[PDB]
């Protein structure tokens, strides 16, 4: 495994002191392990005692940086600071055919 | 713009840049961990070594003829590493035993002691 | 290693101490995490810089040859978070003209060199979060003013100087909570516009920073785990778009009636 209590039916407990803490739960059981970054949809939140891989909440973002800034939005919207906005305001780039504004 | 390198004695000839050396330094490497600086020459001549070289190794560097060199003292066996010499054109940056500010690195060579 | 159809090559899971060697030079991912590779060789990515991001954790990377980065034009995010190269690379990284984000967290890092952070005009966020900083970089970060998000987290900063943040007009987001700031001066975020998240959470707060009200811009305000016993009256003035402040777990003692107005 990545952490290293890793206890046979629960999962890695309590990770390094550099690594993440994501609860991947499939079907019934839930689990979590060591991760050198958050996969995806998750913003990482580092803490001097245990660092969590939280979950993103801003809409239409399929990757973020905090738990309000989006880094790359939906493939529907385009993003102006942090936001996935469907309208691009007057005075920035329309889409520069790359999904921006 | 290549640098090419040669109680013993390590020479650097400088033909990478045409003059002016900035911050001229020496780097030991060790098998399997980082590498660091053990002394560190600007162009004024003001040299900066490390704790465990105070009073132990030298540095020495010529503009003239624009050669780097390093002499050992008290030989130790902790001290066998692979050297490397390094170099910098642009200033702009104050010296110091640092990896991350230097351009140019010569290819090391091997040094044991006897 | 495993090639994907969306060019996307994960090598993590080799072990391997050097770059992938014999690559088709058209993917545009790689991923090296599993891997531990204590140096870069020199131009080692000469093979294939039709890439865009270079996912490199979890390395002991404790070197990386000035000329190692040079010609990956097309690079856009590069990940370098957990390592152990101990000053930020002003070297290697001077030259990219696409790289949007620049992770370097886990990795230690005592110092900064003043050169540092030049030529890059496409950065949007770097990250800074576990690293035994003490002064934050002025003129480091002068030479940046295209980011969008920037954190300091897990550091030993004291205090933010006078116009520390200033050049860098575009930011967004600052995170600067779990370390240990004792006090600012009244114009360290003089010329900071747009921005929207602060945090000062952990970091040990005199009484409170009245440098706050220099944003007209602002939505958060993260300062609780600190130590505040009195805000000032009319302290959340210069601020009106507030929507979320954070002062639990302080000391409180005297809030003052004119503290609270057309939030």
């Amino acid at each position: 495994k990545g952490c290293l209590s890793c206890s046979k039916d629960n999962g890695c407990s309590r990770c390094q002191q550099k690594l993440f803490f994501f609860l991947r739960r499939e079907g019934m059981r839930q689990y979590g392990e060591c991760l050198h970054s958050c996969p995806s949809g998750y913003y990482g939140h580092r803490a001097p005692d245990m660092n969590r891989c939280a979950r993103c909440r801003i809409e239409n973002c399929d990757s973020c940086f905090s738990k309000d800034f989006c880094t790359k939005c939906k493939v529907g919207f385009y993003l102006h600071r942090g936001r996935c906005f469907d309208e691009c305001p007057a005075g920035f780039a329309p889409l520069d055919e790359t999904m921006e504004c | 713009v290549q640098l090419v390198e040669s109680s013993l004695r390590l020479s650097c000839a400088a033909s990478g840049y045409t003059y002016s050396p900035y911050c001229m330094g020496w780097f030991r490497q060790a098998p399997g961990k980082a590498r660091e600086g053990v002394a560190t020459v600007d162009l004024d001549g003001s040299t900066i070594y490390a704790d465990s070289v105070k009073g132990r190794f030298t540095i020495s560097q010529d503009n003239a003829k624009n050669t780097l060199y390093l002499q050992m003292n008290s030989l130790k066996p902790e001290d066998t590493a692979m050297y490397y010499c390094a170099s910098r054109t642009r200033a702009g940056v104050t010296c110091g035993l640092n990896w991350a500010i230097f351009s140019y690195w010569g290819q090391g060579t091997q040094v044991t002691v006897s | 290693c495993s090639c994907d159809g969306d060019r996307r090559v994960d090598c993590s899971g080799k072990g391997l101490t050097a770059v992938p060697e014999g690559l088709s030079a058209f993917t545009q991912a790689l991923d090296i995490s599993m891997n531990n590779i204590t140096q870069l060789p020199e131009d080692a990515f000469a093979n294939f810089p039709f890439l865009e991001e270079l996912q490199l954790a979890g390395n002991d990377l404790s070197f990386i040859h000035p000329k190692a980065l040079s010609g990956l034009k097309e690079l856009k995010v590069l990940t370098l978070q957990n390592n152990q190269l101990k000053t930020v690379p002003s070297e290697a990284i001077r030259g990219l003209s696409a790289l949007q984000s620049l992770r370097l967290d886990a990795n230690h890092i005592t110092s900064v060199p003043e050169d540092s952070f030049e030529g890059l005009v496409q950065l949007r966020h770097l990250w800074l979060d576990d690293n035994s900083l003490t002064e934050v970089p002025v003129h480091p970060l002068s030479n940046l003013p295209t980011l969008q998000a920037l954190t300091l987290a897990l550091n030993k900063i004291s205090s933010i100087p006078d116009f520390a943040f200033t050049n860098l007009s575009s930011l967004v987001v600052l995170h600067l909570h779990n370390n240990k700031i004792r006090s600012l001066s009244q114009h360290c975020f003089d010329g900071l516009d747009n921005l929207e998240t602060l945090d000062l959470n952990y970091n040990n707060l005199g009484e409170f920073p009245q440098a706050i009200k220099a944003l007209p811009s602002l939505k958060e305000l993260g300062f609780h785990s600190n130590s505040i016993s009195v805000i000032p009256d009319g302290a959340f003035d210069g601020n009106p778009l507030l929507r979320t402040i954070h002062l639990y777990d302080n000391p409180l003692s005297f809030v003052g009636n004119s503290a609270f107005h057309n939030l």
